[PDB]
């Protein structure tokens, strides 16, 4: 079935930063968009923009700036994320998920259907 | 039909000659499309071909 | 090139116009679709085009 | 351009009906209908509940149904049992290729 696998926890300095991936499995990932989110332990859900598998176009959401970037390999179908510039303050818990179908014809990224998710992982910030 | 464009640069030369351009585009990109029924088409067209 | 991505069927093309004093240039860019630009030049210079 | 207002929890008895609203900016609900609701039990990921607010999704009981009006939009829930012991989160397009996620609700149980 469709499934998301993610990478561990980690925990860097402030300043550093740290690479976050997530492997597509049980279906052609190259037909269907990723978003991810972050919720720290008592907030709310922070949206982060989607990656086209195909092109390798990329969105970025606002308060980010270039913070972060997302990347991929089709090869194995699996996204990265760099965090860069770690601070205190991005101390959360990071989740991938699936986004819709991709259809070549209609901008459809602004589905927001998220049907399967990986199991998340913690990042920490000393 | 078509997507999604951002809007229309306003850019003036010299004395007021005020002209528009075509700036960024906001998402995604794609066609530029054009889509027709086709079983209408098809007994159309064949009819074409009995008169 | 575009905020998610890149587009085929444009290009980007930097400008060289007159302010609105017709003393000064000032630097500009707009987007055109390909078919309505020439690469005007006796070579293959493709940093050099026409409209 | 912040989040969604939301409650912060809701409570109710066995088998109650509970309505929980959302409320934002015309521009985000009132323009578009690409709304949808989650629920996450803690320590899980979260789970689908709603497709445009009055579309259910597939495997999805009986029990869940909502609406929108103008600038807000809800979602109810009968037969209220232990298992919907869960936090509720509203999400919606907001145009411009972003998408809000609201601050959500704790559901407690009675
Ligand atoms: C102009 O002409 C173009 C050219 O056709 C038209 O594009 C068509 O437009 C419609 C909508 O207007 C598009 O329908 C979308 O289709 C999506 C495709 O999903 C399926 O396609 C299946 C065929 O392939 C399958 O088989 C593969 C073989 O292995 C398999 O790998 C693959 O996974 C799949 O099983 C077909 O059998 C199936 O029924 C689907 O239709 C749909 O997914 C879209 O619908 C989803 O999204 C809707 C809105 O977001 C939602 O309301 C639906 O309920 C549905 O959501 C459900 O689907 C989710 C998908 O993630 C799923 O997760 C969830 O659980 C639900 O089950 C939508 O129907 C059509 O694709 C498109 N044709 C293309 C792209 O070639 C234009 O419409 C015309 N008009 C204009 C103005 O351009
Ligand atoms: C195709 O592209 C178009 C063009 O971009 C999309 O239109 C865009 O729609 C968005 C919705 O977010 C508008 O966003 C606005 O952002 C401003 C600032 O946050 C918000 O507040 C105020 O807006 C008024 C103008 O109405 C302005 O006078 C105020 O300065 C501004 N701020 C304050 C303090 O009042 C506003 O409420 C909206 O949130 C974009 O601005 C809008 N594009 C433009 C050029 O305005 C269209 O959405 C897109 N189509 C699709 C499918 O998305
Ligand atoms: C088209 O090309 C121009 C020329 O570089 C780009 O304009 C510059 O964009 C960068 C980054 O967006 C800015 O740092 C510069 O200040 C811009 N120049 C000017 C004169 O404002 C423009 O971004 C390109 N646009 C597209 C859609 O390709
Ligand atoms: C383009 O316009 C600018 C405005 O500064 C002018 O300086 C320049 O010479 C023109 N062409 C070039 C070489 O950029």
């Amino acid at each position: 079935q469709v499934q998301l696998v993610q990478s561990g926890a980690e925990v860097k300095k402030p300043g550093a930063s740290v690479k976050v991936s997530c492997k597509a499995s049980g279906y052609t990932f190259t037909g269907y968009y990723m978003h991810w989110v972050r919720q720290a332990p008592g907030q709310g859900l922070e949206w982060m923009g989607w990656i086209n598998p195909n092109s390798g176009g990329t969105n970025y959401a606002q308060k980010f700036q270039g913070r972060v970037t997302m990347t991929r390999d089709t090869s194995i179908s699996t996204a990265y994320m760099e965090l860069s510039r770690l601070r205190s303050d991005d101390t959360a818990v990071y989740y991938c998920a699936r986004g819709g179908w991709i259809s070549l014809y209609y901008d459809s990224s602004g589905y927001p259907n998220f049907d399967y998710w990986g199991q998340g992982t913690l990042v920490t910030v000393s | 039909t078509r997507p999604n464009n951002n809007t229309r640069k306003s850019v003036r030369i010299g004395p007021g000659q005020t002209f528009y351009a075509t700036g960024d585009i906001i998402g995604d990109i794609k066609q530029a499309h054009c889509n027709i029924s086709e079983e209408k088409w098809n007994d159309t067209l064949q009819k074409v071909g009995i008169e | 090139t575009v905020k998610t991505g890149t587009v085929e069927e444009m290009k980007n093309c930097s400008f060289n116009t007159t302010t609105e004093i017709r003393d000064k240039e000032k630097k500009e860019y707009a987007l055109f679709y390909k078919p309505d630009i020439v690469p005007l030049s006796e070579t293959n210079n493709t940093s050099e085009y026409r409209l | 351009q912040s989040a969604l207002t939301q409650p912060a929890s809701v409570s109710g008895s066995p088998g109650q009906s509970i309505t929980i609203s959302c409320t934002g900016t015309s521009s985000d609900v009132g323009s578009y209908n690409l709304v949808s609701w989650y629920q996450q039990h803690p320590g899980k990921a979260p789970k689908l509940m709603i497709y445009e607010v009055s579309k259910r999704p597939s495997g999805v009981s009986n029990r869940f149904s909502g609406s929108k009006s103008g600038n807000t939009a809800s979602l109810t829930i009968s037969g209220l049992q232990a298992e919907d012991e869960a936090d509720y989160y509203c999400c919606s397009y907001a145009g411009s290729s972003t998408v809000i996620f609201g601050g959500g609700t704790k559901l407690t149980v009675l």
